[PDB]
Protein backbone atom coordinates (compact mmCIF):
# COMPACT_ATOMS: atom_id res chain seq x y z
CA UNK A 1 0.00 0.00 0.00
CA UNK A 2 2.35 2.83 1.28
CA UNK A 3 4.71 2.70 -1.78
CA UNK A 4 2.03 4.46 -3.93
CA UNK A 5 2.11 7.42 -1.49
CA UNK A 6 5.93 7.53 -1.93
CA UNK A 7 5.22 7.59 -5.70
CA UNK A 8 2.99 10.65 -4.98
CA UNK A 9 6.00 12.28 -3.21
CA UNK A 10 8.03 11.45 -6.36
CA UNK A 11 5.24 12.98 -8.54
CA UNK A 12 5.22 16.07 -6.23
CA UNK A 13 9.04 16.26 -6.58
CA UNK A 14 8.74 16.00 -10.41
CA UNK A 15 6.01 18.70 -10.29
CA UNK A 16 8.24 21.00 -8.18
CA UNK A 17 11.12 20.29 -10.64
CA UNK A 18 8.92 21.00 -13.74
CA UNK A 19 7.66 24.24 -12.11
CA UNK A 20 11.24 25.23 -11.12
CA UNK A 21 12.58 24.59 -14.67
CA UNK A 22 9.72 26.60 -16.25
CA UNK A 23 10.31 29.44 -13.70
CA UNK A 24 14.09 29.38 -14.44
CA UNK A 25 13.34 29.48 -18.23
CA UNK A 26 11.05 32.50 -17.58
CA UNK A 27 13.69 34.26 -15.41
CA UNK A 28 16.35 33.83 -18.18
CA UNK A 29 13.89 34.65 -21.04
CA UNK A 30 12.84 37.91 -19.29
CA UNK A 31 16.56 38.94 -19.03
CA UNK A 32 17.16 38.04 -22.74
CA UNK A 33 14.55 40.73 -23.60
CA UNK A 34 16.84 43.42 -22.05
CA UNK A 35 19.95 42.08 -23.82
CA UNK A 36 18.31 42.01 -27.30
CA UNK A 37 16.63 45.42 -26.77
CA UNK A 38 20.05 47.00 -25.95
CA UNK A 39 21.58 45.59 -29.18
CA UNK A 40 18.68 46.97 -31.31
CA UNK A 41 18.81 50.36 -29.50
CA UNK A 42 22.55 50.66 -30.29
CA UNK A 43 21.93 49.64 -33.94
CA UNK A 44 19.48 52.58 -34.23
CA UNK A 45 21.72 55.02 -32.26
CA UNK A 46 24.61 54.28 -34.64
CA UNK A 47 22.25 54.78 -37.63
CA UNK A 48 21.07 58.27 -36.49
CA UNK A 49 24.72 59.08 -35.59
CA UNK A 50 25.73 58.17 -39.21
CA UNK A 51 22.81 60.16 -40.71
CA UNK A 52 23.68 63.20 -38.54
CA UNK A 53 27.41 62.90 -39.44
CA UNK A 54 26.41 62.76 -43.14
CA UNK A 55 24.09 65.84 -42.73
CA UNK A 56 26.87 67.80 -40.94
CA UNK B 1 16.38 65.78 -34.35
CA UNK B 2 17.64 68.69 -32.13
CA UNK B 3 21.33 68.09 -33.13
CA UNK B 4 20.39 67.95 -36.86
CA UNK B 5 18.68 71.38 -36.31
CA UNK B 6 21.64 73.01 -34.42
CA UNK B 7 24.02 72.68 -37.47
CA UNK B 8 23.49 76.30 -38.73
CA UNK B 9 24.32 77.88 -35.34
CA UNK B 10 27.10 75.30 -34.70
CA UNK B 11 29.16 76.55 -37.71
CA UNK B 12 28.15 80.26 -37.52
CA UNK B 13 29.63 80.22 -33.96
CA UNK B 14 33.03 79.54 -35.59
CA UNK B 15 32.50 82.31 -38.19
CA UNK B 16 31.74 84.98 -35.53
CA UNK B 17 34.77 83.82 -33.50
CA UNK B 18 37.07 83.89 -36.60
CA UNK B 19 35.83 87.36 -37.69
CA UNK B 20 36.35 88.76 -34.16
CA UNK B 21 39.87 87.19 -33.96
CA UNK B 22 40.75 88.74 -37.36
CA UNK B 23 39.49 92.12 -36.00
CA UNK B 24 41.70 91.74 -32.87
CA UNK B 25 44.72 91.52 -35.23
CA UNK B 26 43.51 94.69 -37.03
CA UNK B 27 43.06 96.58 -33.70
CA UNK B 28 46.63 95.66 -32.56
CA UNK B 29 47.97 96.92 -35.91
CA UNK B 30 45.99 100.21 -35.58
CA UNK B 31 47.30 100.73 -32.03
CA UNK B 32 50.93 100.34 -33.20
CA UNK B 33 50.33 102.87 -36.01
CA UNK B 34 49.06 105.37 -33.40
CA UNK B 35 52.07 104.51 -31.21
CA UNK B 36 54.46 105.36 -34.05
CA UNK B 37 52.59 108.64 -34.69
CA UNK B 38 53.41 109.59 -31.06
CA UNK B 39 57.03 108.35 -31.55
CA UNK B 40 57.41 110.65 -34.61
CA UNK B 41 55.80 113.55 -32.71
CA UNK B 42 58.33 113.04 -29.86
CA UNK B 43 61.29 113.03 -32.32
CA UNK B 44 60.07 116.19 -34.16
CA UNK B 45 59.60 117.90 -30.74
CA UNK B 46 63.31 117.20 -29.91
CA UNK B 47 64.26 119.38 -32.96
CA UNK B 48 62.21 122.30 -31.51
CA UNK B 49 64.44 121.97 -28.38
CA UNK B 50 67.66 121.98 -30.51
CA UNK B 51 66.55 125.20 -32.29
CA UNK B 52 67.50 127.52 -29.36
CA UNK B 53 65.60 130.55 -30.80
CA UNK B 54 62.29 128.58 -30.93
CA UNK B 55 63.13 126.87 -27.63
CA UNK B 56 63.47 130.26 -25.85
Amino acid sequence: QSQGIQQLLQAEKRAAEKVSEARKRKNRRLKQAKEEAQAEIEQYRLQREKEFKAKE
Amino acid sequence: EKKEKQIEQQKKIQMSNLMNQARLKVLRARDDLITDLLNEAKQRLSKVVKDTTRYQ
